[PDB]
């Protein structure tokens, strides 16, 4: 199954959850490929990839090379395909390359048809570029990552999500009355809300600094257990 | 509808059953933003 | 003075700080115009603008109308220029309209020259579109807003900020060991860090739900006092053109 | 006018314990 993870806004924890969900699927005995579709190229850093390692699927395409030679093996069950490092000029001119990357959809379509992986997780950026909509079309299911706050609450009433997307709460915290009011409102009104959420957790803040997925960094962390619950739900509902 | 074809829709939100829970009535009372979308 | 505010990433608190800072500046006696350059069109909601109100400077331009009539007055010293509501079709086609909005720069460069406002604050989105870079060129100064975490730590080492920008920490809170390590590292290595930060504060989370800036919502909150310190810093240091 | 932020790790100050604690942080410091 091809699963897209995309934040309803930036910074809600999409990348950390993607790496963690991939680790949990492996722990459940699954073969997983993780693809970084974000030009920030941060997913690789949850997998001990050196910051100076610039290779990636988009870096390869723009250099006229085979994107299939830019993948990395993390474990025997978990492969990683970083986006690649863009130069400052490329970062500040997305219109130069956001249309040159259409071959990745064909390439991921072949990979999907081969059944080489049981799961392909795509970390998708918060934009509406051509390449982002193209990768979303390959997904069989999608998760919309939110935080429970007034910002996300407004966005759910005005911006479109992928069809059939389910909403996943991250960063649930103690000490916020307004968050609890919004959350209780969501429990009665948001039809596509997932029955489990992820709390704010020190392990989720440290695992990126240790360059590991949270399940590998602290297997008994509460957030690691919450992600494992999500992985079990995906096995049952997103197969 | 992006053209494989990927369609985009607003999140499925249903506010019909709000008035049941009294705790939701107090939350809508305090926060005008939530009451604005609810009604 | 035209001040741009931009998050180093999304969701760091850029819009809330903009609305709060504009309130503190008009509190200090300045005539302020606040402009939302984010297609999310969220800044207006901190000033009690109805969600159904679709009018905005971008919405007007795309509908063949005058953008100057899309303004709203909050107080006698604080005016609001919302972006306007984009249809779902427009949202998923950014290239269609991100190129037709270049005229707002001349309309703002004229307003900058007239001097009707002492401060023009622009809430800038986290992208690299043409209109975003154009508005950034109109700014006299800029603030790059971050949260203390590993994500922002990486971004500060690989992505470009507006030249001459200062870094402003938001949502800070002592307790997390890794965040304190990052914070101590930033104090000794980030040359352009601002001497004041904004702590996490439930008033900052509630004010948007009350559709007010944090200073009007709760003037004695710690974050409101911190925004006032920032407003005094801009008057002393960001006044020149 | 876009450039990278001004950062100097010239001399590193109990940050040595932080750099040994977090490989991500030591990566940018030694670089
Ligand atoms: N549940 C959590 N508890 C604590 N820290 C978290 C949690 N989720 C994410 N973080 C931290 O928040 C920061 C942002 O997370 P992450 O990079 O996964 O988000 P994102 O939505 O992918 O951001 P971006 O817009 O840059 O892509 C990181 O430093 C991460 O370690
Ligand atoms: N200092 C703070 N303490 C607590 N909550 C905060 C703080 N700053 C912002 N928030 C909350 O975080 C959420 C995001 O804030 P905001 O909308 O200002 O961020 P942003 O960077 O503009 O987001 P976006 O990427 O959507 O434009 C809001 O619910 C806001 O109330
Ligand atoms: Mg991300
Ligand atoms: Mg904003």
């Amino acid at each position: 199954a091809v699963l897209g993870l995309q934040g309803v806004r930036g910074g809600v924890g999409t990348t950390t959850i993607t790496a963690a969900l991939a680790w949990s699927l492996q722990m459940l005995g699954e073969n997983v490929l993780v693809v970084d579709a974000c030009p920030d190229n941060l997913l690789r850093l949850s997998f001990n990839v050196d910051f100076t390692h610039r290779q990636g699927w988009a870096r390869a395409m723009l250099d006229g090379q085979d994107w299939r030679d830019a993948g990395l093996r993390y474990t025997s069950q978990l492969d990683l395909l970083p986006f690649g490092q863009l130069s400052i000029e490329e970062q500040e001119n997305p219109q130069h390359w956001q249309t040159r990357l259409s071959d990745i959809c064909s390439g991921l379509q072949q990979l999907k048809a081969s059944g080489r992986y049981q799961w392909i997780l795509i970390d998708l950026p918060r934009d509406a570029s051509q390449i982002t909509h193209q990768l979303l079309s390959l997904c069989d299911h999608s998760l919309a990552i939110v935080n429970v706050d007034a910002n996300c609450h407004i966005r759910l009433h005005q911006q479109a999500l992928p069809d059939g997307a389910h909403i996943l709460i991250n960063n649930f915290r103690i000490g916020s009355q307004v968050q609890d009011d919004i959350y209780q409102l969501w429990l009665q009104s948001q039809r596509r809300l997932l029955p489990m959420l992820i709390h704010r957790d020190e392990a989720m803040a440290e695992c990126l600094a240790a360059k590991q997925p949270v399940g590998e960094y602290r297997s008994d962390a509460l957030a690691a257990e919450e992600i494992l619950t999500l992985a079990n739900w995906c096995l049952l509902n997103y197969s | 509808i992006f053209q494989l074809k990927q369609a985009f829709s607003l999140p499925d939100i249903d506010y019909a059953d709000i008035s049941q829970r009294e705790q939701l009535a107090a939350a809508l009372k305090r926060w005008p933003l939530l009451a604005e979308f609810a009604q």
